[PDB]
């Protein structure tokens, strides 16, 4: 029902330098797909939602963009407090019309 | 290198007829329809978008010349009161009331014929002082003596409503989607297809929308015209509000023989006290139910937007109060009580009246009497939805409403009509 | 997948579902005369798609080959695309309109062969 | 050996149904009517020859009952005049009239109730001579009293004659002759096919023939027998005749209520002068028309036949006089004035009377009250025909007509229904 | 040359257009009614045709050849004369006595060979 | 026999009078409406069975082959018996219960035999 595959697994990069990480769909997902930054020990922070838009409490570092089965979450540089897995998730569902957040793919640093 | 290829899956908007199915000879004619098809199949469609418009869809056309010409076929054969239009002497009913009804009820005398035509006989029955009116105790005619004929509702024939389903012919399919964020307009990607959709409760009223169905995800706002201050508009819940309506006065009834095989139901007195109908709402659950539509309201207008929901707009009751048909009596109740806040950054008692004489279609035709109800009507019923209208840093809604081919159109917004085109062609790597 | 449960897919795949639509397709108050129009409406479709098929010498077949040569300028599209990459609603809209030139073709080329069985 | 065709071009001479197609709820419901197929295509038929007779043609008895059922149909949901049967107290109309209209409309006070049961009017209207009755100032009842039931034409509802196209149903077809010699009956070689015929106009007149269609090569003469003096003979001009007819007065319209929403539509009074009604046609026309009549005519009787058309030949108005329905009005016109020639080897003004009481069907029943018209009437029509029949040197013709089933037979002379029979089996030299 | 343009054409050359006429013979007021009244007919008499060339075994064909031997006694011509000097319409009147007797053989003789199958 | 005059004959003898019954199948006051009533059940009924033989490739017989095999739990009986001694009543309603497994294999082995002619 739900494909959601994060590519770029194991990427990282010296302070100052810059990252990003992909997901790919096999269903569109557009402008429904939420990123989240887990530091270890912490529950996920939302990141950006709705493909674009930034969260409240949101380094304006972070950014992304994408449509369709396309998209990605992209660093401006890195400031040595990117020491976490980024995760996708899905908002929505194709087969009952909700948007609600069911479904992740994930586990890049 | 042409294969024609038949059963293709594919469609075209169009339109088509109709017809219905469901489930003691009411107002619908609903023995006259078909049988439902228990546990229907619903098959959901992977892969597809579609375009709807609730605003141009033909559903709500059909639906609203069902229902009027349901209407006037059912009081067809039915005793007319043309015999009734006579001058009235009246006196005010003042026996036992209470402050509140003092000069609503009238005790009207008259001399009508008894079923030989050469004989009258002296009558007197109750009205209610809207369906009165003054001439110069004192004389008096009934509101539609000047402008139409007048019949008695049959009473046998209830009017309470029976949900309707609307199925397609062979050839036909209807789309549903259930894309819970469809605004009711453009694409919306969650379609199914159904034969025959769910039932539909044929409920007339203002203002409220009553036993419709409820939005889940969020309190839907949907509209034509956001920005056009012409437009009304459509405000769906996700919660139910519960009200509770009472006559609550002890009526009785009396029949008086007018001509050979007919007769009108006359108001007869009254056992206690006369007290003013009226309804009830959960104050806490309006309270509430409104904040919700507020915070959506707003994100079409703005964060820094003050919302007000000020008054009725004036003019006739039909459409400054809220007409509810209720126990085969007609309700026209005050809703000041309920449309009473600004937002920025117990119950509800709502005082009500009550006609016997109702122009049901707001048009010039046809009226109808309804004959009086012994004991005493208790109703229970589900706000759904309401209608508002809208009038610079404060923006102001009205109940409004009052329109027809509305209401309806809050239930048909999911559904769009298809025909099925089975033929196709396409090349490939065979010959004969 | 059901009645229409195809329309989504590959036209390829569709294919496999040619008999759930056609299965489908064959059946004085207010609810009481719009039964007559509704009766009349789907026999009338329905029998025009047969005719068709019929005068094109399709009769009893979901899928019938003929002698009719595709003409590139219709479609400038190879047959891996549209077979895989394409669903039948975006084929049914991108020829359109040339539906009346294919069954004009389709009709003349049946009758051409039928003469020819003078000489059996 | 047998060899079965399928698609042969044959056909029988069969009756079905036939439908209309065309094209504000006008008299003959043309918005039910289907629309026309624009730009039709008309098929010649080359090497074929067919059999015609317009005397026998079942599409004329069609259009006879299809034109009476909506008659009475759109009168249907029309109020009933039946309160206004009362005795009448009427004087002559006197104060501005000239001689010729001396007598002609009277002044009526009566009687009659007003929408209260109970209460009573004095009202007065002015009548039209021909539509009261002398009893015994003078007391009167309207010509119908004794008779029928009026029912006054609901004045939404205009009655001019719209075009209606009459289209065979799949499987039948509509072989129309161009032979310009035809006279009626047998074999017409100039034959083409089509599916729908052209628009009929639905004129109802006497006498002449309004509006209808040309005749080309000559004027046309025909009858079921020409040497019977019990048939009618239908003459087809190939040039149209022009007349032009006027009220001339300028009429008022009042409205008295006669019950609850229900209203009858009096006759005011008339502003200026009352002068006779009239039709005027150009003499030099009408001359030099009749002579090509003439000329035509005696082709049936020998070089040496005097043509004289008489006079009217006597009875009731509706068969001694042009019946002329133009404008909402029935004018009743004195065609003496035409007919009066003996043929061996300017204006024309023909006075007019007017009816408001009209027995359209000439049968017993229902009879339809024609409401005033506020204003001045002026109409121009085309005469495309006229009716005669014929009474030892001279023979003479009168205006006769008078029947129905007849001015719609000088339109449908021209078209056969046939059906298609596609199957059909020869030998020739194949096997299995 | 259009809908029963072939009617006053020869028999032999009127075979082309049976594509023509078979591809026209299918489809409470005063102008209401009979609308269904008019569309009832077309297709019953639409369903009957088909109906007959189903049970002969013409299904699918504007033309179809039988093993039904030629009775001259229905007519004593050649084919020359049938095929080249006359047409349809001459020839409907000529044998439309014999229809029915015609009408029998073929469909007993469909049946026939249908127990001849059996054998497969 | 006449029209069902077999209906108490023995089943194998009894198909030759297919064509019998065949043959007749097919066709605002109180005795007016129900004709129109009459007209539109005729035709449905008669087509819904005419679209059931072309789905399973059977168009334009009376009797047809197919290859779906048979399952002797319909029916433990042996040919001799069902054609020789019994009447079609009989057969109809011992087998009642799995109409509709039999129409549903045999409309799948339709399709499946028309994607092999791709190949042609
Ligand atoms: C919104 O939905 C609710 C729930 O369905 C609906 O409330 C219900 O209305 C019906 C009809 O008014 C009530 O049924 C009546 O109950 C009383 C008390 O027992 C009976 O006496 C009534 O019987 C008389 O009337 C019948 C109809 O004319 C006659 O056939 C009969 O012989 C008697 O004369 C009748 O059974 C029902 O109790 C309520 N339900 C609740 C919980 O109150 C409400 O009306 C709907 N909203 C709108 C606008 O319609
Ligand atoms: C033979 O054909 C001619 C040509 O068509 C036809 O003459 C036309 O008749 C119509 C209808 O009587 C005339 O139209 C009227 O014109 C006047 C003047 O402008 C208008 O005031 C009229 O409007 C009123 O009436 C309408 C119908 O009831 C209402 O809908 C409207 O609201 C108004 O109350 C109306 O438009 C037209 O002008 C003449 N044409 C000529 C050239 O005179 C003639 O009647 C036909 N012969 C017969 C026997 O019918
Ligand atoms: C309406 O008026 C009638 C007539 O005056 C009232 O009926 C009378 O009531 C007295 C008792 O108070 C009886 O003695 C009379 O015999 C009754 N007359 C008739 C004709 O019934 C009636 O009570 C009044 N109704 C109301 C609501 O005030
Ligand atoms: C008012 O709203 C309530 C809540 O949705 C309705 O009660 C539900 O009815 C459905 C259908 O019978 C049941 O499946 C649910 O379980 C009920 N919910 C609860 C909480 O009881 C109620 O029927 C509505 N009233 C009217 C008149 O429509
Ligand atoms: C909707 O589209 C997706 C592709 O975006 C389809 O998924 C493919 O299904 C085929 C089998 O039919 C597999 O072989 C492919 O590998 C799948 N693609 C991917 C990216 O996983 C899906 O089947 C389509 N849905 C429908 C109903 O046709
Ligand atoms: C028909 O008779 C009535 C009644 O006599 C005439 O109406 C009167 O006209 C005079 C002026 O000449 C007024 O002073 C009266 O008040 C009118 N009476 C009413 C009841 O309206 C009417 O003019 C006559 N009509 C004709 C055509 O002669
Ligand atoms: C009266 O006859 C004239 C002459 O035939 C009609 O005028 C013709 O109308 C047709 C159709 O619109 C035009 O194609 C011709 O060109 C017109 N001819 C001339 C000379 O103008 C006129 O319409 C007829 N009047 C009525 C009421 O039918
Ligand atoms: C009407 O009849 C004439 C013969 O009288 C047909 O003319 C012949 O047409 C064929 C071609 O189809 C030619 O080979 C012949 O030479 C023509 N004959 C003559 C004498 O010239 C004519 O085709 C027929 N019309 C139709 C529509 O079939
Ligand atoms: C009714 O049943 C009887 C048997 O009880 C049938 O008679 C047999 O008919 C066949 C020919 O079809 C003969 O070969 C047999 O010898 C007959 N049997 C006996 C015992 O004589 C009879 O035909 C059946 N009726 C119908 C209409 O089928
Ligand atoms: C009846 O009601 C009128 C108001 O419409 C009031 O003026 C009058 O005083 C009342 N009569 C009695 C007896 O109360
Ligand atoms: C009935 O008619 C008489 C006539 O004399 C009148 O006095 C009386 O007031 C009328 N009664 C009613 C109730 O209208
Ligand atoms: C009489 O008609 C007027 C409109 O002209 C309306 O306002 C009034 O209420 C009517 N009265 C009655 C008794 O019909
Ligand atoms: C519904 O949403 C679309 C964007 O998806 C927008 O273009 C359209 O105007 C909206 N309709 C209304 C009535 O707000
Ligand atoms: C409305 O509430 C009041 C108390 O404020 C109570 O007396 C009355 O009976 C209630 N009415 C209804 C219909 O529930
Ligand atoms: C309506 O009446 C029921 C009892 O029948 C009661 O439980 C409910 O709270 C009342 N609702 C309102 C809004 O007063
Ligand atoms: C109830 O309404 C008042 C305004 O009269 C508002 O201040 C308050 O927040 C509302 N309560 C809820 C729960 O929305
Ligand atoms: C509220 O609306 C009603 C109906 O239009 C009106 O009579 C009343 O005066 C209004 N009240 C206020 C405070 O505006
Ligand atoms: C509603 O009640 C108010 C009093 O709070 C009153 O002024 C207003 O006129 C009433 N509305 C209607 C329509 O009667
Ligand atoms: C609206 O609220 C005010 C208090 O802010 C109160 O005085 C007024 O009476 C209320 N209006 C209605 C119709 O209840
Ligand atoms: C009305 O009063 C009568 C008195 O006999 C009583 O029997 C009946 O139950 C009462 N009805 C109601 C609803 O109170
Ligand atoms: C009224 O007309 C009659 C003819 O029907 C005539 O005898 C009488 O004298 C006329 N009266 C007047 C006042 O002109
Ligand atoms: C109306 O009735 C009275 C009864 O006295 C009679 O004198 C009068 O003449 C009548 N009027 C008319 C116009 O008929
Ligand atoms: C009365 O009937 C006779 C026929 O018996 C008729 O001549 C006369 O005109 C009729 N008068 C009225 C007013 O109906
Ligand atoms: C029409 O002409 C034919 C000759 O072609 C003749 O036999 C027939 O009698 C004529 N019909 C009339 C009514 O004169
Ligand atoms: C008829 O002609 C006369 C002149 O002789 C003229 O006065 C009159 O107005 C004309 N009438 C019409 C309807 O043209
Ligand atoms: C009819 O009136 C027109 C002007 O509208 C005029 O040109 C024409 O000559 C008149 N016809 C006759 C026969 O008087
Ligand atoms: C006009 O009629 C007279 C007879 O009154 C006739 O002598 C004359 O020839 C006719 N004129 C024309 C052009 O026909
Ligand atoms: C002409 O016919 C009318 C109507 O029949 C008649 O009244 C008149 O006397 C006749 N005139 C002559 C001179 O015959
Ligand atoms: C026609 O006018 C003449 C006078 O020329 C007159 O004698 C005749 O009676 C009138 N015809 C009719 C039907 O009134
Ligand atoms: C007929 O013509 C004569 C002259 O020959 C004339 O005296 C007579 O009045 C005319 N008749 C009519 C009705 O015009
Ligand atoms: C009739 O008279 C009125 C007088 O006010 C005038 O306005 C109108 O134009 C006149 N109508 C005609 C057709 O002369």
């Amino acid at each position: 029902d739900i494909v959601m595959t994060q590519t770029p697994a194991s990427v990282e990069a010296a302070v100052g330098g810059t990252v990003a990480i992909k997901c790919q769909a096999s269903q569109s997902i557009r402008s429904y797909l939420a990123w989240y930054q887990q530091k270890p020990g912490q529950p996920p922070k939302l990141l950006i939602y709705e493909a674009s838009k930034l969260a409240s409490g949101v380094p304006s570092r972070f950014s992304g963009s994408g449509s369709g089965t396309q998209f990605t979450l992209t660093i401006s540089g890195v400031e040595c407090d990117d020491a976490a897995t980024y995760y996708c998730q899905r908002n929505y569902d194709s087969y009952s019309g909700a948007y609600y957040p069911n479904g992740f793919g994930g586990g890049t640093e | 290198w042409v294969t024609v290829y038949y059963g293709v899956p594919v469609w075209k908007d169009a339109e088509t007829t109709l017809f219905c199915a469901s489930d003691k000879h009411n107002v619908w004619a609903t023995h006259a329809c078909v049988p439902t098809d228990p546990n229907p199949q619903e098959i959901h469609l992977e892969n597809v978008t579609e375009e709807f418009n609730m605003w141009k869809n033909n559903m709500v056309e059909q639906m609203h010349t069902d229902i009027i010409s349901l209407w006037d076929q059912s009081l067809k054969p039915c005793v007319k009161l043309t015999p009734l239009c006579v001058t009235l002497q009246c006196t005010n009913v003042t026996n036992n009331i209470t402050d509140d009804m003092r000069g609503e009820l009238k005790n009207c005398s008259f001399n009508m014929t008894t079923e030989l035509r050469d004989k009258k006989q002296k009558v007197y029955s109750l009205f209610y002082r809207l369906d009165v009116v003054q001439i110069n105790n004192k004389e008096y005619r009934l509101i539609n003596c000047n402008t139409s004929a007048i019949t008695q509702a049959c009473p046998k024939v209830s009017f309470e409503p029976i949900p309707i389903h609307y199925c397609a012919p062979a050839g036909f399919a209807i789309l549903k989607c259930k894309d819970k964020k469809f605004n009711g307009t453009g694409p919306c990607p969650s379609v199914s297809t159904v034969q025959c959709t769910h039932g539909i409760k044929p409920v007339v009223s203002t203002q409220l929308l009553l036993n419709g169905s409820l939005a889940e995800e969020e309190v839907m706002i949907r509209s034509e015209n956001i920005t056009n201050n012409a437009k009304n508009i459509l405000v769906q819940f996700n919660t139910p509000v519960q009200i509770n309506c009472t006559r609550p006065n002890n009526n009785t009834r009396k029949s008086i023989r007018i001509g050979p095989g007919q007769a009108f139901y006359a108001t007869g007195d009254i056992i206690g006290d006369i007290r003013q109908a009226h309804c009830n709402v959960s104050k806490a659950t309006w309270n509430e139910t409104l904040g919700k539509v507020v915070k959506q309201l707003r994100k079409h207008f703005g964060n820094n937007t003050i919302i007000r929901f000020a008054n009725s707009s004036g003019g006739d009751l039909e459409v400054t109060t809220h007409s509810f048909n209720c126990g085969g009596e007609f309700f026209y109740c005050n809703t000041s009580g309920l449309f009473n806040s600004t937002w920025i950054s117990d119950s509800i008692t709502l005082p009500c009246r009550i006609k016997q004489i109702i122009n049901m279609w707001q048009r010039i035709g046809q009226a109808m009497y309804a004959p009086p109800i012994q004991g005493v009507i208790r109703c229970v019923s589900n706000i759904t939805g309401l209608i508002l209208t809208r009038d610079s840093t404060t923006e102001t809604f009205r109940p409004g409403g009052g329109d027809m081919r509305d209401n309806w159109r809050s239930e048909l917004y999911k559904y769009k009509v298809v025909k099925i085109e089975p033929l196709g062609v396409a090349p490939t790597r065979c010959k004969r | 997948l059901g009645f229409l449960g195809a329309a989504g897919s590959t036209m390829g795949a569709a294919s496999m579902t040619l008999t759930v639509q056609a299965r489908n397709l064959l059946s004085l108050t207010v609810w009481g005369i719009k039964q007559l129009q509704a009766r009349v409406l789907a026999v009338e479709r329905y029998l025009r798609d047969q005719q068709l098929l019929g005068i094109w010498g399709c009769s009893g077949k979901l899928i019938c080959c003929t002698n009719v040569p595709w003409n590139s300028s219709w479609s400038n599209r190879n047959l891996s695309e549209i077979w895989d990459n394409m669903t039948w609603l975006q084929w049914d809209k991108e020829i359109s309109n040339y539906t009346q030139i294919i069954y004009g073709l389709l009709e003349e080329s049946q009758n051409q062969q039928e003469k020819n069985e003078q000489d059996l």
